């Protein structure tokens, strides 16, 4: 999904409604099976490091593919 | 058959760990080429400061990563030890042990906790003919003496009940106040009936102690008087002749059944005006001298008045390593980890401090052994005297090295220990009283090179270093049960002071003669990889000063400069990517084998940075000048928070000068300042807040 | 409005969250409870409620705001 | 007054089950033997003749007051090698 965004918002304008629908469908899919599939690991939440890990991974991948 | 075994890492998780660090060094070296071939960033002053500060961090990492090489693990069994040494038919062939307890004031620290600790010592699982206990109080007080008498009376009932049912823990205060189902594995038929009676007896004893403590709130004008009808010898806290007494000995009180109990000894020192008395360093030395004359023992155990024994088999586990003929030849002491109870689920201030114990100690155990902490150690008597490890190549000298007492001089000549000519008790008591004189250690070497070393506040670090320099070795133990539990600070005021106290001691050692930089080279006998471990422990405080400098660059750059390094030339992107990924891969591998949770690692890093800008700063400057209030310690951290939040928001406002795209560095500085206000934010806000932060 | 609130907390000893709780609680009470009370007293003056209906006024204001 | 005694008696009873389990943890080499002095009929898990017994029946133990209690029956099936025994339906 993220890569899709990084593509569509780069050039396409006025064609971001179908992108919104696809993102909403992906979010519907992700929400059902993220909580149970994740919470079993950890005590309550490993967010402190998880958030920064995801952010750094996203920015690194974006920069590397942009190069 | 061997009594213990030692095995290394299974090698599956070792090679990748070494390969990651070796590759990281090369990446770091190449990165500095880019930072030295780019001499201009629109401000030479900022460039000069940034490069110098960064170089220091690389050196600090080097001094800290290597000591964690070659970890090792150990195991021990107890069944074989009992069969070999304690075979039936003939008497036991085990060694003796001694215990020491230090107290200072009754009012500042409640006496109930001290009484519980004393009871625990007497309930160990060891022959009653070997173990012994000693109690020392600096400031003479009638409450302490009267409290001990009450405790001895109650020990008659407590001891036999615990032994028969084999209950744990053996501390009544910390045992009754437990919600764990007490009927878990008991099989005796009359366990419930005896338990009810014991609970009633304990409550009555608690009330009696409370009345005694409250009685002594006032002080009679004439002075305290004993029950017999004589004045208390110590009426002035600064002047009291030394006193010695024996309670619950072999010839005295006996258990209800008819058996004997470990002997208890109460000893007090002598103080006179016009002399300087060292604190907690002369007390330990005095106890050692007194113990040798009364009952010589081959091992010595040290404990505080807050910690208590949690495992009844700790003594056997410790003795199973020192008594092994092969590996026990060269061992000075055995270190035990310290654990704390009564801690909330969310340890905000990282009081437990598991990273140091579960990572650093295990890694350092591979070279020579762990480091003395202060509590929970068994010391060899010969090692304290300063003789030297075995298997290695006049009266006047003895008189000038030990003292003038002849009995003490002849006592050390015993191969094993004991009374040489079994003299009368009266003479031994008189000698013990005479060998605790105020001016006994005038021409002796006590403190300088024998026993506990005076000087810095953290004398425990200094004492261990001297022993290791002579070729001795130390061992580490990690039983399944904690085997030792105590208390930890609750409020932040104590925690900040505790960190400040440790830092000051390190600074003093650095500028003294006992400096690892130019000490111990003569004669060798010290592994070159441990001298580096010693250097890091002494020079760690100085790392705080550059750290504050680095935290200032983001605000200054974001205000006026807005440029630190030149834009990437298509070559730094790969180098930057390689740097960021390298730190991640090493962390996960350490977690895989270390066993510590990811969360706890984050807490340690967060606590380290805050603790450096507050106290470690004072130790390097307050101490440079010396060679602080709760409100005053919080000053430096507060300044950084205000500057880094007002500046960052201001940067956005001036960014409106350009268009929607402000060229990229905004995220460059945004996550650079977020980091600053992501690790320092949860503490400064968390420690005070208002409530619920909403 | 901000500086005055802080000074009151300093000397009164109350906490900020309690102040916020009281302020917003006063709003809800005014809409429903006091509106009906003022009207019921007007009838007996000229002459000489269930839980379900008491929440009607608050419900209407929420709906019109969100839809608008 | 009765509740306290009942609680004490329960605890006393709860201790003995743990005692029995602790004793039964280890098995003798020859095999288990009954109190009367005869071997336990079933010494092999896969081979034991069927058994039936009745406890607390109409003709037997009676309450302290003197009344009767519901009967209890204990039954164990017979197993021999070379056959299939369905778990629950059988
Ligand atoms: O002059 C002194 C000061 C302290 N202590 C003891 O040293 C131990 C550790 O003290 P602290 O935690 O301050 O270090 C405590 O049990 C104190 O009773 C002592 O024996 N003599
Ligand atoms: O410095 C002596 C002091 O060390 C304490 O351990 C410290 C360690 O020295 C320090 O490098 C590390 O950062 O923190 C730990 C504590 O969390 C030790 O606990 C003391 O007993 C000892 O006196």
């Amino acid at each position: 999904v993220v890569a899709g965004f990084s593509d569509a918002l780069n050039k396409g304008y006025e064609a971001w409604g179908p992108l919104f629908g696809k993102v909403f469908f992906a979010f519907w899919v992700i929400l059902h099976l993220y909580p149970f599939l994740k919470g079993l690991m950890g005590r309550q939440n490993r967010t402190p490091t998880i958030v920064v890990l995801w952010s750094v991974l996203l920015t690194s991948v974006f920069s590397l593919v942009w190069v | 058959e061997p009594l213990s075994i030692v095995y290394p890492i299974p090698r599956n998780k070792l090679t990748p760990y070494r390969a990651v660090i070796i590759m990281r060094l090369i990446i770091l070296g190449l990165f500095f080429h880019y930072r030295i071939t780019n001499p201009v960033d629109s401000a030479f002053g900022l460039w000069l400061t940034s490069v110098i500060c960064e170089i220091w961090f690389a050196f600090s990492w080097v001094l800290d990563q290597f000591p964690k090489w070659k970890p090792v693990n150990r195991e021990t069994f107890i069944e074989r030890l009992s069969a070999r040494y304690e075979r039936e038919g003939e008497p036991s062939q085990l060694a003796a042990v001694d215990f020491f307890v230090s107290t200072v004031d009754p009012l500042k620290e409640p006496p109930l906790i001290t009484a519980n600790t004393v009871l625990s010592i007497l309930a160990v699982d060891y022959p009653v003919d070997k173990v012994s206990c000693y109690v020392s109080d600096d400031g003479a007080a009638m409450l302490t003496f009267e409290s001990l008498v009450e405790t001895a009376e109650f020990a008659r009932k407590w001891v036999p009940f615990c032994k028969k049912f084999s209950i744990e823990p053996r501390a009544p205060e910390f045992y009754f106040s437990q919600k764990i189902d007490y009927l878990k594995d008991k099989v005796q038929p009359s366990f419930v009936k005896e338990r009810r009676a014991m609970k009633r007896d304990y409550e009555e004893y608690k009330v009696r102690v409370n009345a005694l403590v409250a009685k002594a709130q006032k002080t009679p004008d004439e002075g305290w008087t004993m029950q017999d009808g004589t004045p208390w010898p110590g009426n002035n806290t600064r002047d009291h002749p030394g006193m010695i007494q024996v309670f619950l000995g072999n010839t005295g009180a006996r258990d209800i059944e008819g058996n004997e109990l470990p002997r208890l000894v109460y000893v007090s020192r002598e103080k006179r005006p016009g002399y300087q008395h060292h604190k907690k360093a002369g007390a330990e030395n005095a106890l050692v001298r007194v113990s040798a004359v009364l009952t010589n023992a081959p091992y010595i155990l040290n404990l505080d008045c807050d910690h208590y024994v949690n495992n009844s088999k700790a003594v056997r586990e410790a003795m199973c390593i020192l008594m092994d003929p092969q590996v026990g030849r060269d061992v000075c002491y055995v270190q035990f980890p310290q654990r704390f109870d009564g801690i909330d689920r969310s340890d905000r201030y990282a009081n437990r401090n598991i990273v140091f114990f579960d990572v650093n100690m295990k890694g350092l155990d591979g070279i020579q052994g762990p480091m003395y902490v202060g509590t929970g150690c068994v010391f060899n008597r010969q090692a304290l005297y300063g003789y030297g490890p075995p298997s290695m190549p006049s009266q006047l000298s003895f008189e000038k090295t030990f003292g003038l007492s002849p009995v003490f001089i002849e006592s050390t000549l015993m191969e094993n220990g004991g009374v040489p000519e079994s003299a009368n008790s009266s003479t031994l008591i008189k000698e013990a009283i005479h060998v605790i004189g105020c001016g006994f250690e005038e021409k002796t070497e006590w403190g300088k090179e024998i026993g506990w070393i005076y000087g810095s506040v953290t004398e425990d670090i200094l004492s261990g270093f001297k022993m290791h320099c002579r070729g001795w070795r130390s061992i580490y133990c990690m039983p399944v049960r904690p085997a030792f539990k105590g208390s930890a600070p609750i409020n932040l005021s104590d925690r900040l002071h505790q960190v400040l106290r440790w830092a000051l001691g390190s600074v003093e050692i650095f500028f003294s003669r006992h400096c690892p930089f130019w000490y111990g080279y003569g004669g060798g006998r010290l592994k070159w990889l441990q001298r580096l471990a010693y250097i890091n422990t002494i020079v760690y405080p100085f790392t705080s000063l550059p750290l504050i400098a680095y935290c200032t660059i983001p605000a200054v750059c974001l205000l006026t400069g807005k440029f630190i390094i030149p834009t990437l030339s298509n070559l730094a992107s790969m180098l930057f990517l390689g740097l960021f990924i390298s730190i991640i891969v090493t962390a996960v591998l350490e977690l895989r084998w270390s066993g510590v949770s990811i969360e706890d690692l984050w807490r340690n890093e967060q606590f380290w940075v805050i603790g450096g800008v507050s106290a470690h700063l004072f130790a390097v400057f307050q101490g440079f000048l010396k060679m602080v209030k709760w409100t005053t310690l919080l000053i430096p951290p507060t300044t950084l928070l205000i500057i880094n939040i007002v500046g960052v928001v201001a940067g956005f406002s001036d960014a409106l000068n350009k268009g929607y795209e402000a060229w990229g560095p905004l995220f460059g500085k945004v996550f650079f300042a977020f980091w600053v206000i992501l690790h320092l934010y949860p503490f400064l806000k968390g420690l005070m807040g208002r409530q619920n932060r909403t | 409005i901000i500086v005055t609130a802080v000074l009151e907390l300093r000397w009164s000893g109350v906490s900020i969250e309690d102040l916020w709780r009281n302020e917003q609680f006063w709003v809800i009470g005014g809409v429903s409870a006091h509106l009906f009370a003022v009207f019921q007293g007007f009838l007996k003056m000229l002459a000489g409620v269930k839980w379900t209906t008491l929440l009607i006024p608050p419900t209407t204001l929420l709906i019109i705001n969100i839809v608008g």
